[PDB]
């Protein structure tokens, strides 16, 4: 049962980008805005 | 019940003494060893280098007896001579004589065997009695000495404990004279109880040093002794590493060779070791740099042959 | 009922063993090095390192 | 302070149970 | 003529046991090798 | 460099040679060296017509 109910593919790719689109890119930019203050 | 000056003194001229004695004997008797050895002997059987190469292992182990009283020197010059440890160097020092002396009675090659070894034998026998009776009132490395002391004591055990050898016979050979299918003679059986001597007087020195640093009095200028233990026994091993090319028969009698091989090796690898101070938990970092090397080669192996990692571990987050 | 309450309260322990302990870290690693070590042949890539 | 006990092998994957057939 | 013969191991069941292990198990990762140049080393 | 150290032997060169070519032709040292034996996957003829086409430059 905890096998057949891990996110398959499209889930795991999902994750992937997500981390590299806001783990590193929001806050990089999020720095660069502080540092400059639609 | 401490030691005066006048006991101290009096040893400590005794040791130097002495020692400078067997220092430039071993000296003379390793030029004599080059030159043959009909140099101190009278047996007329002299005409083999393996008595020649012989000599060279008693001029490397006379040099050994040398660092051995040049260490008793620096040892007792502090008044050492209060400690147990060093009551053990003196009675063992009277067994080499005990044991010398027994096996004389036991055998002897030439009148000059007896004299210098007797020479000497009293000379430690009269010392240590007396200065006994006086005080009667009163890890990697240490692995190597320990198999030293070992090796040498079962050579000797082994050496004298039994009459003698008996050479191959090798039927049909030559049935006239040069001794071919014949038995053993004097000149052979007496070089060779010269050989259990010096093999003797480095395990002495190396029981010695052992039981001494084995916290390893003051650890370093044992630097003395160190030399005394491995420069005699560099040299003894550049002969050895020539006896085949002497002609000589090295491989038919263990009971005398294994010894003296052993441990010109165990000498020369103490020597190296002491070089660069294995501290006996550098061969642990040596196998976990090993093993850290063929566990990244397994984990290679798994996840591009046999399983993929991202499929037999667990994913998170649903 | 109330014997089942009883003896619940008296095998705490035993539960536990039989339950989170008995395979999972007594029985499951033991069969599982003497069977790796049944096959894979006498080497020592084999015998020791890997696993 | 720890006892002598083994630890316990399959909280991460599934993979060992394959020796318990294979053996057998 | 000179008759050559090979090395012959005596276990036949120790001996392959490592190589049908991998037999079983490459192809899938050929399948999965092959999948992923397609849908991720172009599509990247 | 290597080319006079090369020609200087030119026995062992062509002993060695002969040894790893038909080493690599039956993979059947692999079982005492490395545990898997790959002799049961291996294809000789393969090899060897590789080793003809390359050698003539004949695909
Ligand atoms: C150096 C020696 C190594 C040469 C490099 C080999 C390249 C690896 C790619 C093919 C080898 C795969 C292999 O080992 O599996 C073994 C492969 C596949 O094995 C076959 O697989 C088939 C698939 O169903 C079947 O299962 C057959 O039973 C099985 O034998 O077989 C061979 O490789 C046999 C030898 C053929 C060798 C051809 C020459 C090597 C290719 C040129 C490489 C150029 C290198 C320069
Ligand atoms: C159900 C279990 C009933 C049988 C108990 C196992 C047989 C033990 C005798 C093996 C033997 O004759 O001993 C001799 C044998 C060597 O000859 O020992 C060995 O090396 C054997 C090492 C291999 C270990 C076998 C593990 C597989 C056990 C099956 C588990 C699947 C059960 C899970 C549910
Ligand atoms: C079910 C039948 C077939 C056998 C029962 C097995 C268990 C009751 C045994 C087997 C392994 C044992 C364990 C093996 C190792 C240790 C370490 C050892 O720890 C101690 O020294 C504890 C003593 C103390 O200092 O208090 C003894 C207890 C313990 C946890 C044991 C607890 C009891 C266990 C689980």
């Amino acid at each position: 049962f905890s096998t057949i109910t891990q996110p398959d593919t499209d889930l795991i790719a999902r994750q992937e980008k997500g981390t590299l689109f806001w783990d590193i890119w929001a806050d990089f930019l999020v720095t660069a805005a502080d540092y400059y203050n639609e | 019940p401490e030691l005066p000056l006048s006991t101290n003194r009096a040893a400590g001229t005794q040791y130097l003494a002495i020692g400078a004695a067997y220092a430039v004997a071993a000296g003379a008797v390793a030029v004599a060893a080059l030159q043959g050895p009909q140099l101190l002997l009278a047996s007329p059987a002299a005409a083999d280098p393996w008595s020649s190469v012989l000599l060279g292992c008693v001029a490397a182990t006379y040099l050994r007896a040398a660092g051995v009283f040049l260490q008793l020197k620096a040892a007792s010059d502090a008044a050492e001579l209060l400690c147990w440890r060093h009551q053990r160097l003196a009675l063992t020092a009277a067994a080499y004589g005990m044991v010398a002396v027994l096996t004389q009675a036991a055998g002897l090659a030439s009148p000059q065997l007896l004299g210098l070894q007797l020479l000497l034998s009293v000379a430690s026998a009269a010392v240590v009695a007396n200065v006994a009776r006086s005080a009667w009132a009163v890890t990697v490395a240490g692995l190597l000495l320990t198999t030293t002391i070992v090796v040498s004591l079962y050579g000797l055990f082994a050496a004298v404990f039994a009459p003698a050898p008996a050479l191959p016979v090798a039927v049909g050979a030559w049935p006239g004279t040069a001794a071919a299918a014949a038995v053993m003679d004097g000149s052979a059986a007496g070089l060779r109880r010269l050989a259990a001597g010096g093999l003797l007087l480095t395990a002495a020195a190396s029981h010695g040093l052992f039981d001494f640093a084995g916290s390893v009095p003051n650890p370093t200028i044992y630097s003395l002794l160190n030399l005394g233990f491995v420069a005699a026994a560099v040299l003894q091993s550049y002969f050895l590493y020539i006896a085949p090319a002497w002609g000589v028969n090295v491989n038919w009698d263990t009971a005398l060779w294994g010894p003296m091989y052993g441990t010109a090796f165990l000498g020369l690898v103490y020597g190296l070791v002491a070089l660069t101070k294995f501290d006996w938990s550098s061969v642990v970092d040596a196998v976990l740099r090993v093993a850290c090397w063929f566990a990244e080669l397994t984990m290679w192996f798994w996840d591009t042959f046999v399983w993929k990692f991202s499929w037999s571990e667990k994913t998170r987050r649903a | 009922g109330e014997r089942i309450w009883a003896w619940r309260n008296r095998s705490e322990n035993e539960r536990w063993f039989w339950e989170v302990f008995a395979w999972d870290r007594l029985i499951f690693p033991i069969l599982v090095i003497v069977a790796w070590e049944y096959l894979v042949p006498n080497h020592l890539v084999w015998a020791v390192l890997a696993p | 302070s720890l006892y002598f006990v083994f630890t316990q092998l399959n909280q991460k994957t599934f993979l060992s149970y394959w020796l318990l057939p294979v053996a057998g | 003529v000179v008759v050559d013969t090979g090395v012959t191991e005596d276990d036949r069941l120790r001996a392959s046991l490592l190589v049908q292990m991998l037999r079983y198990t490459v192809p899938f990762m050929v399948i999965s090798g092959l999948f992923w140049m397609i849908h991720t080393w172009i599509l990247d | 460099k290597l080319r006079e150290v090369l020609l200087g032997q030119q026995e062992a060169a062509k002993n060695v040679a002969k040894q790893l070519d038909e080493g690599v032709t039956y993979m059947d040292w692999t079982y005492r060296s490395t545990g898997v034996d790959l002799s049961a996957v291996w294809d000789p003829e393969l090899w060897i017509r590789f080793r003809e086409a390359v050698a003539q430059n004949e695909p």
